[PDB]
């Protein structure tokens, strides 16, 4: 492509684009560590059964 | 962008620039008169870039 001088070019990142993904990444992880708590109260209930 | 908003402020202080002279130099006696002439552009896109 043809050469303009007086000219820089952008990032190409959007912030309105990329300050969801943080969100989704938070939510990800929070429903993820769910399972770790749902887990350790069963494994620790099944055994002071006796 | 800021950028065209810029531009378009840069661009009309030379035209406030050039009058402010022919004003003052309106008792010479030799002197010319002078114009600015503005012109778009355009990169490789179809949105501008300003003026």
């Amino acid at each position: 492509g043809k050469l303009t001088n007086g000219a820089l070019e952008a990032s190409n990142v959007d912030l309105s684009k990329e300050l969801v993904n943080m969100i989704v990444a938070q939510r990800n992880y929070q429903s993820n560590a769910q399972t770790i708590k749902t887990q350790d109260q069963i494994l620790n209930t099944l055994v002071n059964l006796r | 962008s800021f950028s065209q908003a810029v531009s378009g402020l840069n661009a009309a202080a030379t035209n406030l620039d050039v009058i402010g002279n022919n004003i003052a130099n309106s008792a010479t006696y030799g002197f010319k008169s002078g114009t600015a002439s503005f012109a778009d552009m355009f990169a490789g896109s179809k949105v501008g870039l300003g003026v």
